[PDB]
This record gives C-alpha cells, sequence and structure tokens, in this order.
C-alpha cells in the first residue's frame, strides 16, 4: 500500500503583488542519467 | 480538480499540479508511489527519471515553457505555510540540447514539484531540481517537457 | 542540496 497522498490548496494563477527577487545566472551544466545536473 | 497540491507522506514531501485530470510532479518526490486522492488512487502513468518528471493519470499535459524573454512567478508551497508567488527573472542551465530557464530561489525541500508560471498563469515547469554554486546557493531548472 |  502506498502512505503518500495529495491535497489541493490552491488555484494556479498569477500574484499582480508578488516580491520580485533572484538573479539570473548561467550556469554550463550536465544532465546525468540519473536526473542530477553536474557543474561543469 | 484543476489547481496546485501538496503531496503528504504527517508531513510535506513535495507538490505538484493537477492540469486537464493529470497530476504533475517531480519524479523525486515520490519515486513513482501511488497517490491517494479525493477522487480514488491515482496512479503513475508516465515518468522519466533522467527528466525528473512524473505525472499520474494519463499523459504530460503541461505544453507552456519560458518564452525567454520574460519574468516568471514561483507559486511557492512551502510545508505549512499558505502558498505564496515570488517573481523572478530567470538564468539559464547551458546545456547542449539548449538552454533550460533556472532560477536562483532557495525554498525547503517540501517545495519541490512547486509550479512555475508566467504572465498568463500557464504553467512552464516545476522547481526543485537543479545544482549549488561553489558558494552554496541554489539554482533550479525551471524543469518542464513536451505535452 | 541539489534538489528540493
Amino acid at each position: 500500500e502506498t502512505d503518500m497522498w495529495i491535497e489541493r490548496t490552491a488555484d494556479i494563477t498569477w500574484e499582480s503583488d508578488a516580491e520580485i527577487t533572484g538573479s539570473s545566472e548561467r550556469v554550463d551544466v550536465r544532465l546525468d542519467d540519473d536526473g542530477n545536473f553536474q557543474l561543469m | 480538480t484543476t489547481g496546485v497540491y501538496r503531496i503528504m507522506t504527517s508531513y510535506q514531501a513535495g507538490a505538484g499540479v493537477m492540469v486537464e485530470g493529470v497530476f504533475h510532479t517531480l519524479w523525486h518526490t515520490t519515486k513513482g508511489a501511488a497517490l491517494m486522492s479525493g477522487e480514488g488512487r491515482l496512479d503513475p502513468y508516465w515518468g522519466s527519471v533522467k527528466e525528473d518528471r512524473l505525472c499520474y493519470g494519463g499523459p504530460w499535459k503541461l505544453q507552456h515553457k519560458w518564452n525567454g524573454h520574460d519574468e516568471v512567478q514561483m507559486i511557492v508551497v512551502e510545508p505549512g505555510k499558505n502558498v505564496k508567488n515570488v517573481q523572478t527573472k530567470p538564468g539559464v542551465f547551458k546545456t547542449p540540447e539548449g538552454e533550460i530557464g533556472a532560477v536562483t530561489l532557495d525554498y525547503p525541500t517540501g517545495t519541490s514539484g512547486s509550479p512555475i508560471v508566467d504572465k498568463n498563469g500557464d504553467v512552464i515547469g516545476l522547481y526543485g531540481n537543479g545544482v549549488i554554486m561553489p558558494n552554496g546557493s541554489y539554482i533550479s531548472a525551471i524543469v518542464q517537457g513536451e505535452r | 542540496l541539489k534538489r528540493r
């Protein structure tokens, strides 16, 4: 049996008042066969 | 029912979105475990370990991607908190198959699978598979594939 | 780490 479940919490929407944060970085990476990104 | 969901196991293991009757998350949040829902048990339909994507109830429905021009919002599904959106201009992971939009947003483990949306409120991908930079900063891919 |  599974011990996991899902619960709805919110609509999918854009919030006009959202805080703006973060930066636009540019990084070389490879994606390995088990789904891990690796820095190059 | 279409919307944003928490994945529970109680504590929050991750998040995802229901769109067009299909539940979408990152592979690593459940590892393909079945999910109980208000509409009964959901079984994994398609998954890719390499892409870290997984959907339940039918094929991948999310058809939109980052346009490479605009800011995006993450609907942050933090454990123990109401959702809140944060807006950011993605950078990129540079890979051989093209660039992948990437966001410098650092939230708790329970937040993997939180959706990233464009200005039309369409889901362009999911948060929580990325890299740690040498200085310790986290950057997630906007994780997405074709519908 | 690398995932959330």
